[PDB]
């Protein structure tokens, strides 16, 4: 017999979105070939497959520092971080394939179901 | 505020 | 020009909520009278002003344990940790009090507002 | 997905 706040959910993400840009309480660096993305573990793992995994291993879960396979391209890694913490994709035909290639190896199923869909139309 |  | 993932804030709440019942990546222990409160400081900051005061006090966010004014009921802080890893208020008769003045002490506007217009109609 |  609850009641529900509707924007509660989109709230949280907007708060934590704005936690992350004033970098207060990220607990892991990124790193993708050259460049590095600071973000909270929980996050990651909420809106990732591989996330999910490597921060549940009893090893990993203690990391400050992830360093992704060195084929993922930084650019494609940003899209797709920037839409863990807002929900917004920015796809582009000139992205669409290194946005895709990130979202299957960060297992990103949605994202995954969505670049197929948009090359698909063209 | 809704019943979910 | 970007596209949006309706579900995606909700899903991420959700899972969130999963790692918060397995206690996984669990930062922060809150002590309300005799009961204690696993959760992720981040969350806490995300849906509540009073912890997003407390965790970006450059000495309180260093803290494992947080301990509450001892006039906070266990129940009513137990509904509102709920509420804020679900958009679910469980709001009864028989808790509305202890429900909004552990909303007014969290500093949790919306619920403080649906707890103000619930007993205005009784 | 929707056009926000
Ligand atoms: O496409 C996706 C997105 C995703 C997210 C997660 N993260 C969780 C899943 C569960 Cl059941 N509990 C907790 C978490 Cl944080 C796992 C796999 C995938 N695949
Ligand atoms: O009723 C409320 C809910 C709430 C949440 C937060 N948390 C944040 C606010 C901002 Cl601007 N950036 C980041 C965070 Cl985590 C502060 C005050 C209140 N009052
Ligand atoms: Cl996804
Ligand atoms: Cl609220």
């Amino acid at each position: 017999s609850c009641i529900q706040f509707t924007r509660h959910a989109s709230d949280v993400l907007l708060n934590l979105n704005r936690l992350r840009s004033r970098d207060i309480l990220t607990d892991v660096v990124i790193v993708v070939s050259r460049e590095q993305f600071r973000a909270h573990k929980t996050v990651l793992m909420a809106c990732s497959g591989l996330f999910y995994s490597i921060f549940t291993d009893q090893l990993k879960c203690n990391l400050s520092v992830i360093n992704l396979d060195p084929e993922i391209n930084p650019e494609g890694f940003c899209i797709l971080l920037d839409f863990m913490y807002t929900s917004r994709l920015n796809l582009r035909e000139g992205n669409i394939m290194a946005v895709m290639a990130t979202a299957m190896y960060l297992q990103m199923e949605h994202v995954v179901d969505t670049c197929r869909k948009f090359i698909k139309a063209s | 505020w809704v019943i979910p």
